[PDB]
């Protein structure tokens, strides 16, 4: 087993780990961060995404040792030390952007990085730079009103 | 009025708080002292016998517990389960594998990692033998015998038991009648429309964690279970274990879409492994054993035919299907109804006469066919009826709205007896068709379409256009005592609302969600009919030592029974707090009046009192003939079904040279009845549409000639992402249900039910000019390439 | 979904990860992204014993002109590619085609020497890097050496790589100013490998097409280099003629896949479709 | 047990989980089985008055040609015309009679 | 022969608080904590679990 | 911390314990083996019994580093492995010798060594025998019941 | 319920013990059976930084016949003493005593030298000790020594015993064989400290008392042994007259607490009560 050492949510992490344990393994597993989910076995889904050295990784597709010295961001670091719900988690509810909840960790985290990436997208630009995550329930409508809703909130915080 | 939040407001989700958090509880977030997990050696073989299995190198495995095959289940008569069909499946295949992927051996081990190298390790020795996946050849002389443990060979349909691959054959309507009706009509409309087989693909697949307490003699099982209390009832039967000592809990679910309605070999073998070895026994399956082994939808092959006169008007509906149900019957329905209720198909149309005939075979494939928003084949009904009328339409030289307008059930019929046995309750067809064709300018449309196909001639575009359209009637709520159970136990469903002295709520039914909010949802009918805040209501189900029983969440139900159950309870609360009020105020309960959140007394409104008094009051004071406290409890067992409807119209443009489609509009009007909540009702309208768009134009499952299960993995089983899935364009009309305590009736499969004919039809219909016939579903590039090859247009 | 054990190293250097390669031998594997190699392990189709990451080997990452051609190296990430004003100055075709691959997640882990290395055919960095001419730089225990990207793929997961070498980075000419460029992808959703897929860069003069470069992906067992098709355009107007031409000559050279993205005649035609579409965006971009 | 004619070992009962159990003023006062005791059997004698209706219907008798007998209702001078306690349970599930509702329960 | 004890928990996501104790009468308990905390009862979940004498 | 390795109910056990670290708290807490209990702070009441390298001791007046290297029974190691109970266990059951069951680990667990100590003990040996348990339900009569039923299981001949 | 933290030893030697109490001061305390000290460690009554635990040296425990003497290691347990056949036949009294100290758990762990060391009056040992006569070996870093057990109690928690010394055995002397016995303890219920106790051991030779001795329990703030009391006894037929002049001079001696046990006058009664039933008893044993 290999020692890693890394930052989750703002918070030192140590572990000794099989190198072939998967990230989203070790984060639901080991750490007992169970927000991120599994969702199929071919990096297609994006319900494990996660926020890592300032990217959307899909955690099914990463082993932790990889993780080493990283700073990663999970559904669970979202709201404020306040306990006050990031403008995604807020617009996801306001907009009714999921339903059963099993991509809404992977789709915020995802949609977290996009509007770093881009604060202020169109509909076809938050379509495409969601591609990498699926969603059974809710037909995708609500989730580009939820982000859109989000980046109204961001961008009057200032 | 500010905190009310009753019906039909557009109430924001509770569940959403912790959702939004990754602070849900699924089955795979549970962990338990001492648990272990379990998976699958599975089946590389399609059909074979099993002559061997070594097992010895897997338990030698360091941090191996356990490896079960069927010779531990035998003993215990688990290796086989009982289906909801009243079938058997194999738990572990114990003489032969029957469809690839079949479970063989369970490993039991520290963790997943472990269990997934020891599951390598087990060696299973096959005999081949030949493959059946093709149902028009099952009832063939020389096919293969497949269910050996409870058929023998029986290679015609004239012995004294059926074709051994023969299942059932079910028929209903005027078999006579039809036939006459059909002998002499003007026009008969015929065709093979086959309903291709797909997956209902939910984002958490199955899975539980089984826990065997050894020192109490009590099971605790975790689980994705849209009927907790069926699984209850069930695994008591097959375990012994008595139901007061078996505590199954359903937390969040990661959607189910009728994929977890069942049971499945991994819940049988978490528990068995569970009481052998006394601690805990998690199994979660991976995406590919998900969608190769577990329900399946659809895959009817449905010969359809409609008799006419010239003028349009419909006489008759003759229909048999040929239904592939895979290795073992483990279709989902209600016990007397092996097609479900596939007797709808005769849609929303008035006809004299009709018959429906179904047979169904078994094949060396994956068990189901109900699942996927069908709610009991209806999704296979209305493609039949709704492909049928525009066939009919094209021999007829008519256009197809207005075929529908000339034969549509009006609305002094209902309730409407139609001729497959069903009494639709309420309908406003004509107004719904006029404001659909209204809203997307159909007139306008097919001259514009007109004008794009001579273009087309003329080689001015290399695009063409389609007009789809699906008027459907769907049917939901089962269901009546008289004709709808689950393995015996009557299609009711139930809600217990209990009030606390300073007038807050808990409240539970027999329902299970897995997305629909009914946390949401069931608080709203409480709210308006108490005039108790939603906010001050708590909703639970899924805890079967706590909620009353209930059937659980499929055939769009829970809106019919448990919502009824709901309005119901409450209204016993409303009648006690009214005798309450009455002790009170001291005058007679006949003086009263309701007003919202209070009883008045009539013509002294300055006199009064509201529920959450009168709640107190149950416990300070209560009146002495009455017992203390404000609770009740409604099992409901519906009169009828709901019968809810839609207008769905498609545009589509279709590339002839790539064969790629692009919808350009998709318009849905649903009418439920009384709305609860508009924006659960929008959500479930976008994800039944999305996957009504998915079925239509490009998901599928298919098997090959040696039997290896093709493309049930996300590297080919078409979910739509963001970029692919259109916009939706919603609306609706309230058409009450008579009989259902608030006038709602259920909408969540309708747009699945009535979304994929609309699809198909707009691709058949860009192609009718060009004489294409019926194309089959998917409607994916390739597939539509190939029809336009053979029209010629590429050269 | 559960990979078989390896251990796993960090070389600090490519000399330390070659000296690393040729030692492991068979049963070591690079890792870079880890896109295409962590899949096929968790389906236990790949099963190392060693894998080597070359995640701290920085000399493996950036972007520059060297001369007259590009030089990007093996682990800059698509995501990079797509960021860079400079590429997209010089080659706007790679960030095209980035965009075209895989979903913002793996894009942000997925290198182009991994792309260019891994051997699936349904990879669109080989046929766009034959299109423009590319050439591999690979290190190994013998030494440096340069294998054309026209010459480094033989079939499904076999190329030109030998034991203990590293594709170090892609030196890539740089087309004239003003050329024109194009890639055009037809797959079922995002994040599919093509039914078929064309590059095309050409450059125009006085209305007539000089010089036209065309790859074709995922329409046989290897990229192509449709060498015929792009020299019958040269001298053209690229008008309706010479295109059918070129269609010609291309659909000749493929051997698709009959799979879920369709029987091989279809995709073969869609090769053809691809082409035509290429050319018309690129002939506007010239 | 005594009131249904369902063994005690088939009966599971609990306690103290406010979320689960009707409202009660606790344990104190030796009160439990003058309270709750006393609710208990009003409980299940609705229980039992529930379950001779549906004797009644399944046996096609008035339930005033009905006798209990331990753990099930006999026909009144044919006394092999009966239904037990488990089998009315199964019945109020398993064919409800039209005027009641399903299931078999009671709170007091 | 066992003394007075609890274990309470304040879901801070949910708003919903848990109170395992040695209560003779958990539901008197928490109709008071209902009343000095200010939450709702159907947000109180009192648990008495088994207890070691009274 | 020490390092710690001893045997559990028949299982070995390696730990990190503070030296002042009870050894009650150390099966409760780091152990998991909720069945002793903790009554009283003067070591009177017995609940925190187990048997120790054969000896019943009060594990609130010891510390875990006290028992490096010993043999501990606790409650949870009496049943049998095929789920039968132990000769006290069902004693304690038929006789009725519990009613809250918070004595019950301490007092079955007191009772194994006596038994031990004297197999066919008169009812005046086995009261002062169990001198120090306390038990506030049962007023101890069905105790001695239990206790009896046990030993005459045990012996396969009754005595009293 | 908690104590304070502490360094924990396991000296493998009584040399070692010594030097770690010499080196450790007061901050170390020995720890032996622990049944007086880790509940008073419980209540942070006592915050000792270091515990010497004498678990590990073999040479503690044990039980000697030795010359005239028997000689018993410090840590033999109180139940190690009840199980000794050797001092069931030559000092039964002790037998006697021990089933009248604590419970049987407590009995398994504490030992002989930890309720001689201890120094608190409710102790039973020590008088039993004064009464037999016996002396105490300690071991310190100045050498061994001996103290009379007559001599080594000087008030509440204040004993002869010096810095860095162990009391490593306790010397008996082993009575006449036929010797009378009995220790008479009046206790609110098991495993109270005594209202009062009295240990009386006496020969007897045709009707005449030949040897008396007393030792009386938690009279005191210390152990007594009531020199005079069994002085009037020799000589005499042991009859309420002769016992009159014992509890007397018994009585005069004693100078109990007032506590939940009663008053101290009650308590002085007491011994005399507890003293003329064990004289008694003892008595009828002679032999
Ligand atoms: C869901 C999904 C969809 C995808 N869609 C597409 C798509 O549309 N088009 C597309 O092109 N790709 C697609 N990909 C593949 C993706 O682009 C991969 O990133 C790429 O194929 C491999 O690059 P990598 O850096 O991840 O390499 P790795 O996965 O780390 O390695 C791939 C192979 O290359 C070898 N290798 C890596 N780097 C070197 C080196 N420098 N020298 C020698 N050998 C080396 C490895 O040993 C391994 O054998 C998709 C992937 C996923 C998971
Ligand atoms: C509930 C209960 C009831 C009790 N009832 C009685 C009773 O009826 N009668 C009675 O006599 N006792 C009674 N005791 C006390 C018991 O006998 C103790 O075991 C005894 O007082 C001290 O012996 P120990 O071995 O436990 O010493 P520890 O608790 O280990 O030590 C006690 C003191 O003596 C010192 N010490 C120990 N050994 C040595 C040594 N060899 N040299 C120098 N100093 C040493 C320690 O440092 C400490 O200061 C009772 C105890 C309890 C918990
Ligand atoms: N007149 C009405 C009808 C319904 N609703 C609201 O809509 C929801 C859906 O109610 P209903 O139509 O009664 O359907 P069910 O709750 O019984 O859902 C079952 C249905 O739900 C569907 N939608 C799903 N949506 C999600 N997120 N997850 C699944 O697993 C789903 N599975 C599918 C399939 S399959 C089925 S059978 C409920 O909150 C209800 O209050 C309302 O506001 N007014
Ligand atoms: S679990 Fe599906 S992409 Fe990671
Ligand atoms: S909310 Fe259910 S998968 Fe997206
Ligand atoms: S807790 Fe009371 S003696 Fe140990
Ligand atoms: S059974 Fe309650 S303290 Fe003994």
């Amino acid at each position: 087993k290999a020692h890693i050492e890394l930052t989750i949510n703002g918070h030192p992490v140590e572990a000794l780990v099989e190198p072939r344990t998967l990230l989203i393994h070790f984060i639901r597993e080991q750490q007992n961060l169970t927000g991120a989910h599994i969702g199929c076995d071919t990096s297609h889904c994006g319900a494990c995404t996660v926020d890592l050295d300032g990217m959307s990784v899909k955690s099914c597709t990463m082993f932790a040792v990889q993780a080493n010295g990283a700073s990663i961001t999970t559904i669970e670091g979202m709201a404020a030390p306040d306990g006050t719900l990031s403008a995604l988690q807020e617009g996801f509810r306001m907009m009714h952007g999921l339903q059963c909840g099993y991509c809404t960790p992977g789709m915020i985290m995802r949609s977290h990085r996009l509007l770093q990436e881009n604060p202020s997208p169109t509909e076809a630009e938050i379509r495409f730079g969601i591609g990498g995550n699926l969603c059974r329930c809710t037909g995708y409508q609500n989730i580009v009103k939820a982000i859109q809703y989000a980046a109204a909130k961001i961008n009057g915080v200032p | 009025a500010e905190k009310l939040q009753g019906m039909g407001c557009k109430r924001k989700r509770v569940e959403d708080i912790r959702f939004t958090q990754g602070k849900g509880n699924y089955v795979d977030d549970v962990k338990l002292p001492g648990m272990l997990f379990g998976d699958f050696v599975r089946s590389s073989h399609a059909h074979a016998r099993i002559k061997s299995i070594d097992t010895s190198k897997a338990k030698a495995l360091p941090g191996v517990f356990a490896v079960l095959t069927a010779a531990d289940l035998k003993p215990l008569n688990l290796h086989y389960m009982p289906t909801l069909a009243g079938d058997v499946q194999a738990v572990l295949a114990d003489e032969k594998v029957l469809f690839q992927n079949q479970e063989v051996a369970f490993v039991v081990a520290k963790d997943r990692y472990v269990a997934a190298d020891a599951i390598e390790l087990v060696e299973v020795d096959y005999e081949p033998l030949p493959v059946l996946v093709d149902p028009f050849k099952a009832m063939e002389p020389d096919a293969p015998l497949l269910r050996e443990d409870i058929k023998d060979k029986m290679t015609g349909a004239h012995g004294a038991r059926k074709h051994h691959n023969h299942i059932f054959r079910w028929e209903i309507g005027d078999k006579e009648g039809t036939d006459a009706t059909f002998a002499k009509a003007e026009v008969v409309s015929k065709d093979m429309f086959t309903y291709h087989r797909v997956h209902p693909s939910p984002l958490e697949t199955c899975q539980c964690v089984a826990s065997m307490d050894k020192i109490k003699g009590e099971l605790t099982l975790w689980g994705t279970f849209q009927a907790p209390h069926v699984i209850r009832t069930v695994v008591s039967l097959i375990s012994g274990l008595p139901e007061h000592k078996i505590h199954v809990i359903a937390p969040d679910i990661g959607g189910g879409f009728g994929n977890k309605v069942g049971a499945y070999s991994g819940y049988v073998c978490a528990v068995v492994a569970s009481i052998v070895l006394g601690v805990p026994v998690k199994w979660v399956e991976d995406r590919m054993e998900n969608l190769s082994t577990t329900s399946f939808a659809r895959d009817y092959h449905m010969t359809t035919e409609l008799a006419a006169t010239k003028d349009g008007k419909i006489l008759a509906m003759r229909c048999h299907v040929l239904a592939d149900h895979g290795a073992f019957d483990a279709c989902a329905d209600p016990s007397k109804w092996p097609a479900g209720f596939m007797n709808i198909c005769t849609g929303s149309y008035d006809m004299p006469v009709a018959h429906l005939a179904v047979d169904g075979v078994y094949t060396n494939k994956a068990s189901g066919g109900v699942a996927y928003r069908c709610s009991f084949r209806v999704t296979e009904a209305v493609y039949a009826i709704e492909r049928a009328i525009e066939t009919l339409a094209q021999r007829l030289e008519m256009d197809s709205a207005d075929l529908r307008i000339k034969n549509f059930i009006q609305p002094e019929q209902f309730p409407y007896m139609a001729p497959l046995g069903w009494e639709y309750d309420s309908g406003n067809y004509p107004l719904a068709m006029k404001k659909a064709m209204d809203t997307v300018g159909y007139h306008q449309l097919r001259a514009e379409q007109k004008a794009k196909q001579e273009a087309f001639k003329r080689g001015e575009t290399r695009e063409i256009m389609g007009i789809g359209i699906s008027f459907f009637t769907e049917i939901v709520g089962a269901g009546p005592s008289k004709n709808c159970d689950i393995l015996g136990v009557s299609m009711f469903d139930s809600a217990e609302i209990r009030i606390h002295p300073t007038g807050s709520v808990i409240a539970r039914m027999g329902t299970k969600s897995q997305g629909q909010g009914h946390e949401t949802t069931y608080a709203q009918i409480i709210a308006t009919e108490l005039g108790i805040p939603a906010d001050d209501i708590m909703i639970e189900e899924g805890n079967t030592d706590t909620a009353p029983y209930g059937l659980g969440t499929y055939g769009s139900r829970s809106t019919p029974t448990a919502g009824a159950a709901t309005a119901v309870a409450a209204r016993k609360i409303k009648a006690k707090a009214q005798m309450i009020a009455a002790h009170m105020l001291e005058v007679h309960e006949g003086d009263l009046e309701w007003d919202v959140d209070r009883f008045r007394v009539k013509g002294l409104p300055e006199k009064f009192k509201t529920m959450k008094e009168l709640a107190w009051a149950s416990y300070n004071s209560p009146p002495p003939n009455l017992e203390p406290g404000l609770e009740a409890v409604n099992y409901y067992d519906p009169p009828n079904m709901t019968y809810p409807f839609g207008a769905y119209f498609c545009i589509m443009d279709i590339d002839v040279d790539t064969g790629v489609a692009k919808t350009r509009r998709f318009y849905a009007l649903d009418d439920c009845g009384t709305r609860i909540n508009p924006m659960i009702i929008e959500g479930q309208v976008h994800g039944g549409l999305t996957e009504a768009f998915a079925v239509a134009m490009g998901q599928e499952i298919r098997y090959d000639e040696q039997g290896n299960v093709l493309g049930a993995s996300f590297m080919d089983f078409f979910l739509p992402t963001a970029v692919e899935t259109p916009k939706w364009e919603t609306d609706y009309t309230v058409t009450p249900s008579p009989h259902h305590p608030i006038g709602a009736k259920g909408v969540g499969e309708s747009p699945h039910v009535g979304g994929v004919p609309c699809f198909s039809n707009a691709v058949n219909d860009a192609y009718a000019f060009l004489n294409a016939g019926h194309i089959q579903m998917p409607h994916d590039a390739w597939r539509l390439w190939k029809v336009g090859e053979q029209l010629g247009l590429h050269v | 979904m559960i990979p078989g054990s390896f251990d796993y190293h960090r070389p600090k250097s490519i000399a330390d990860a070659v000296a690393l390669l040729t030692k492991l031998g068979e049963d070591a594997r690079p890792l870079a992204g880890g896109h295409s190699l962590i899949p096929i392990m968790k389906t236990r189709l790949a099963t190392p014993e060693h894998l080597v990451d070359l995640r701290d080997i920085g000399d493996l990452v950036g972007i520059r002109e060297e001369g007259t051609d590009v030089v990007i190296g093996a682990m800059t990430t698509q995501h990079a590619l797509i960021g860079s004003d400079f590429l997209a100055a010089k080659l706007p075709i790679i960030r095209e085609t980035s965009l075209l691959i895989a979903d913002p997640q793996i894009r942000y882990m997925g290198t182009i020497g991994g792309n260019a290395a891994n051997g699936d055919p349904g990879n669109d960095m080989p046929a766009l890097m034959q299109c423009l001419g590319a050439a591999y730089e690979l290190t190994g225990p013998e030494g440096a050496r340069i294998v054309a990207a026209r010459d480094y793929y033989q079939g499904a997961y076999f190329t030109a790589i030998e034991p203990g070498e590293l594709l170090t980075a892609i030196r890539i000419p740089v087309p004239p100013t003003g050329h024109g460029y194009a890639y055009e992808k037809l797959k079922r959703k995002i994040g599919d490998y093509a039914t078929a897929a064309a590059a095309v860069v050409l450059t125009m003069s006085g209305g007539k097409c000089v010089t036209a470069s065309i790859g074709l992906t995922n329409v046989a067992n290897t990229p192509l280099w449709a060498e015929e098709a792009g020299k019958v355009l040269v001298g053209t107007a690229l008008d309706k003629p010479a295109l059918d031409k070129a269609v010609a000559l291309a659909e000749a050279i493929t051997a698709p896949a009959s799979d879920g993205r369709g029987p091989a005649e279809y995709r073969t035609k869609m090769a053809g479709v691809m082409l035509r579409r290429a050319v018309e965006r690129a002939k506007a971009r010239a």
